[PDB]
């Protein structure tokens, strides 16, 4: 209930804090392995009917172009929806933004030269 | 008497720093007196409007009614004659 | 220049993407190491569209946030 | 709701989009249509100022923008603006995205193709829907009556026109279409207000006008008789507050704003009134089907609320027709989403599920599919 | 206030009789103890700064629990470590807001108790269900009963 | 000397007059102050009941209207009728 | 602090230069601008007497100078007295040299363009600061009173200006600039002080006119009344002691002059008062935006301190304006330095880092470059 207690559950939220950041990295670790294991496969080209190579480098390379046109009309569409959540908040911030501009105060010297003030012509070993 | 006279100097000054004070808060407590006399008339007017307004509404609801009501009689002698 | 902007945005992105492919005369090296500039593509493709669905989901979740904050306005 | 998919009935119009969900009874969201970029320089960095201000927002920040609106006359004439309005509408208003729903647009009788076309192509290719039918602002708005027959003159805020139906047989050869609307009666009530010192002439001070009109004008059951009275007695004079004081007191502009749809040549338009476009309508239909015309006159569209223009047009009327005929004058509470309601239920129909036009049948045909069998 | 009620609790004894020493160099005169406007503003006289009292009311208000209009000695004290800044930016809105989300598994936009309570159990550390309602009621201004965006905001505004 | 003690006596006078004037116009600006937010408060609200007033009466004479002229076209219809 | 670099927020004003780094409350060094040189001969050798005292230095040895200011009205008159006096803020009052600092300059609104280019020139050669950038004195204060609306007078020391802003978008063709300001007061001041005795002449003392002035004077709420009333009781005569003693009383001479605000007759200046110029302002604007502006005028600049002006404004305003808006006068404690806190929260901003007037774009346009884009 104390000051110290809310010293102590300040520094809980950072910890928590954190841990989330900890968990967001390791999310993308496992986000990165799983496309690693699960999107394709390696070829092996050695020896082979060089002809037909070229077919199925062609074939390979229709699909490829395929995965590009998906890829890109997902990147229109999340583009879109990025220009979106901008005007949003946007709007949101025009709405209930304002004079919430923090500031910082600096006209109050420290302590220490209030002290010295107070003291007058004794302040000197402190 | 010198060590008097500059402790009398002392004295003086704190004096007028005092006598600046008081002033000051003084014509603070007159001002904030004066508007809050202002914003007495400007109450005393806004109760006036709403209470106006309420008799209004209450008239208008009244033939509101009184109204509607014949135009229900209306409605039922139109039918008949139709 | 609506209908044109989207045949704009699929035939640019075909023709970035195109080239004059002519597999016969490469070699057996040559040919493996365009298949590898293939799957350099491809892992790069599947990145980017990995990122694209992370965004759609953080997307998702910024739509909610702000119409519970739209809620909150009244 | 659920599964299944649901149709969105939107409704361009000319002056208020309206727009909502196929089955419901009013539209979700209804909205001005203008879009007005700011006209000064801005001097506040980081506002977080805009190009455009699109629907409803810019009624609110109208003191800063030069509001246009992207439809002038039924006909589309600034198709950017157009577009814009639209995805407006699909994704701020509705919040559904169009790849997944069927979309039913409306449309003015004998406008130009090109304006059809292009809505369609629009459509098919910015949007992507899935499958959108153009429908005629009258069939609607007789749906909407539940009706099956009646002379419907749907007069709107860009175009009033009048579409004869007989038991669900559109005659199309006598649609009278005229283009005398609100936004000509907002221009006419402007220029008349000038006779007692009031100048309104930025395109912001329209709106102020067009709300005037709104909420004080009425049509005269007899304009000399009202002429006559307002010029001697006082009690016709009812004032109104601007959005920032200065009451105004309109005197006899209150029935002579909306009297110009009785009377075009006020406006210098030479055709004949709403009175008679609809007489004229009736007569060139068959002589055997005159009754049921007279009988079934519908109203619809904004421009139809004025208080008392359910009475004069029938006294009009009654004047002109032969004495024997009884003329009635179906006037429903809720006219101004008439053609929307009618939107809806006709979306929501069994019958109707295989006349949209479908997405591969526009990838065979083009655009010019519209004016094909799927009309 | 609060990191520096903090930095005055974890003061000992004997620290807090020395910042007491000091409050004693400070209040020469105070008749109750509590630096009101008469001293703080003779203070500044002296001191080469000439402010109103208005500043030095918002002062106590950010530090006055009670509402008695006063700033006794621990207010004092607080008064006295406002001489110096350090609490400012309130980190980053962009992070705090991803660690809310990240909070937030449910994505409802808002923290409920067991979400919270899942996290202390995380953390595992001994809870005060007094300190934590104290907390909910200042975040659940509207009793709504769940924290928020602003609600937490607000809960870290002027913190660190 | 005598001069200078006679100054400090008379300048202690001012500093006991000037403090208890200071004290005395302090604790009355206080409750002006307080009288002003009591006033300020109740104006607040009359303000708002007004405005509530006006809506009201506005909607009142909107529906007065839309029933006059019903009114007055049913009894057009029933004189047609007779 | 540290590493990173912070901006200058210098505000040059007319009778008191008030500068300090970006980011705090309160200017750091506030000092007169006037620059005197001696006047008498001087027989004490080695005395290291200078040839020109300048910032505060010059009010404690006023009595053997003669002070003038380099700033007449807004406009800057004697530009090598302007530097001088930027010199001495950059070294002595802030020991900062500008070789590693943005400076952020204030300007009136509608100066000359000559005074701009000049400034710039002087600040990118003489001083070699990095980057500058010009404002307006209004859009400052308008800055810190946290809104983003509002009509703001600004009635410094040099010349009063009334800039109306809305949602961010300056009104160009709405600024009201007058040249009445806290100078002519004084003078005013100063020669109705000699309808008791009392004549003072020399420049120096000016600055105990300007000090009574400061001291004594305040705007009457009903200026009939307060005339009647002064000549009749005495409880109005307030005494004051000049720099050697001989009091002197002041008696109606008290809300007479600044009086001359709400009536510029009585210096023989044509216009109309600051209660009626506002109104002019905001009359000018668009009719939509003029409940906002009523709401929320702002009051700034130094003069603009008189103890119970924000009530004679806003009753002045309110019999001018129409009944039913509210008038409200927003009126801060910390009106003197609001310009200067606006200044500082500006150069705070993110948004605004790429704004500045970076040094090689000036080399590529020369001192023209401030009426470009970066403006
Ligand atoms: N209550 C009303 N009274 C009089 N005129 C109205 C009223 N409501 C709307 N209007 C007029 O009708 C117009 C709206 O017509 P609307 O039916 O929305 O056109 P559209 O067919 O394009 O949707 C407005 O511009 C206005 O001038
Ligand atoms: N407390 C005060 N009461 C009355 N007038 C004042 C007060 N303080 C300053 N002034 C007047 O305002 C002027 C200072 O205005 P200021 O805002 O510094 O001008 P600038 O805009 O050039 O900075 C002084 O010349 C003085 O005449
Ligand atoms: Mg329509
Ligand atoms: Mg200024």
């Amino acid at each position: 209930i104390s000051a110290s207690r809310k010293l102590q559950l300040k520094t809980l939220m950072l910890q928590i804090a954190k841990q989330e950041l900890e968990r967001e990295a390791e999310e993308r670790r496992g986000e990165k392995g799983r496309a690693l294991s699960t999107r394709c496969q390696p070829l092996e080209l050695a020896g082979l009917s060089f002809a037909e190579l070229q077919d199925l480098c062609r074939q390979l390379h229709a699909r490829v172009d395929k995965v590009d046109e998906e890829r890109y009309d997902v990147e229109a569409k999340v583009t879109k929806n990025i220009t979106e959540i901008a005007d949003l908040n946007q709007k949101i911030f025009d709405l209930r933004g304002k004079f919430k501009r923090p500031t910082l105060r600096r006209v109050r010297i420290s302590a220490d030269a209030m002290m010295q003030a107070l003291l007058g012509a004794r302040a000197k070993e402190t | 008497a010198q060590k008097d006279e500059e402790k009398m100097e002392i004295q003086e000054i704190q004096l007028k720093e005092a006598k600046h004070i008081a002033e000051d808060a003084d014509r603070k407590y007159e001002e904030v007196a004066r508007k809050l006399v202002i914003i007495e008339s400007d109450l005393e007017r806004a109760e006036e409007r709403a209470e106006l307004s309420e008799g209004k509404c209450a008239e208008l609801e009244e033939e509101l009614k009184t109204v509607t009501n014949n135009l229900k009689s209306l409605e039922a002698q139109a039918e008949k004659y139709s | 220049g609506k209908r044109q902007t989207e045949r704009e945005k699929k035939k640019k992105i075909l023709a970035e993407r195109r080239k004059v492919l002519a597999i016969d005369h490469l070699n057996e090296d040559q040919l493996r190491e365009k298949a590898k500039e293939l799957w350099q593509s491809i892992y790069n493709l599947e990145a980017e569209k990995f990122d694209l669905q992370e965004k759609f989901k953080q997307q998702k979740y910024e739509i909610n946030v702000l119409r519970n904050r739209i809620n909150d306005n009244q | 709701d659920d599964e299944e998919t649901t149709a969105l009935v939107c409704d361009n119009g000319s002056g208020l989009v309206k727009a909502g969900f196929a089955g419901d009874d009013a539209p979700r969201a209804v909205f001005p249509s203008i879009v007005g970029r700011p006209r000064h320089q801005g001097v506040m960095v980081g506002m977080g100022q805009k190009d455009s201000y699109v629907g409803d927002e810019a009624q609110s920040k109208r003191g800063i923008l030069t509001l246009k609106y992207p439809i002038e006359h039924g006909i589309i004439t600034n198709w950017d603006d157009m577009e814009k309005i639209w995805h407006h509408t699909f994704y701020n208003e509705l919040r559904v995205a169009p790849e997944e729903h069927p979309t039913l647009l409306t449309e003015a009788p004998l406008n130009p193709k090109a304006n059809r076309e292009k809505m369609t192509q629009i459509m098919f290719e910015t949007f992507n829907v899935p499958a959108m039918y153009v429908a005629i602002q009258a069939v609607l708005s007789l749906y909407a009556s539940g009706r099956t027959t009646g002379i419907v003159l749907d007069s709107g805020d860009g175009v009033t026109h009048n579409v004869p139906i007989y038991e669900g047989y559109a005659l199309p050869h006598a649609i009278m279409r005229l283009d005398l609307a609100g936004r000509d009666l907002t221009d006419y009530l402007m220029k008349i207000l000038t006779e007692r010192g009031y100048s309104f002439v930025t395109t912001a001070e329209r709106e102020i006008v067009r709300d005037i009109k709104e909420k004080l004008c009425y049509v005269a059951l007899d304009f000399e008789n009202e002429m006559a009275t307002a010029a001697s007695s006082s009690s016709l004079e009812k004032s109104y507050e601007l959005p920032d004081g200065q009451v105004i007191t309109i005197g006899n502009e209150r029935f002579r704003c909306p009297e110009t749809l009785f009377q075009p040549s006020f406006i210098g338009m030479e055709s004949a009134g709403i009175h008679e476009t609809t007489y004229n309508s009736i007569m060139k239909c068959d002589i055997d089907i005159r009754k049921d015309l007279y009988a079934n006159n519908v109203l619809s569209g904004g421009t139809t609320m004025y208080p008392g223009i359910a009475d004069r047009m029938q006294k009009e009327i009654t004047a002109l027709a032969p004495s024997t005929m009884k003329i009635k004058i179906i006037a429903p509470p809720e006219r101004k989403y008439s053609v929307w309601i009618g939107g809806s239920i006709l979306a929501s129909l069994s019958t109707f599920q295989q006349m949209w036009i479908s997405k591969q049948e526009y990838d065979e045909a083009g655009p010019s599919i519209v004016h094909r069998k799927c009309f | 206030d609060d990191i520096y009620k903090a930095a005055v609790e974890q003061l000992t004894e004997e620290q807090k009789n020395e910042f007491k020493a000091a409050f004693d160099i400070f209040v020469l005169g105070a008749e109750d103890g509590c630096i009101s406007t008469k001293e703080l503003g003779k203070v500044m006289r002296m001191l080469g700064q000439n402010p109103t009292p208005e500043e030095l009311q918002e002062m106590i208000d950010e530090v006055d629990e009670d509402g008695s209009g006063t700033v006794d000695f621990d207010e004092f004290l607080v008064m006295m470590v406002r001489c110096m800044k350090d609490d400012s930016k309130g980190k980053s809105e962009e992070e705090l807001s991803d660690l809310f989300r990240m909070f937030d598994k449910n994505a409802d936009g808002y923290i409920d108790l067991e979400e919270l309570k899942i996290m202390l159990q995380a953390t595992g550390e001994t809870i005060t269900e007094d300190d934590i309602e104290e907390l909910m009621k200042d975040g659940d201004k509207n009793n709504d009963g769940r924290i928020d965006y602003d609600e937490f905001l607000e809960f870290m505004k002027g913190v660190e």
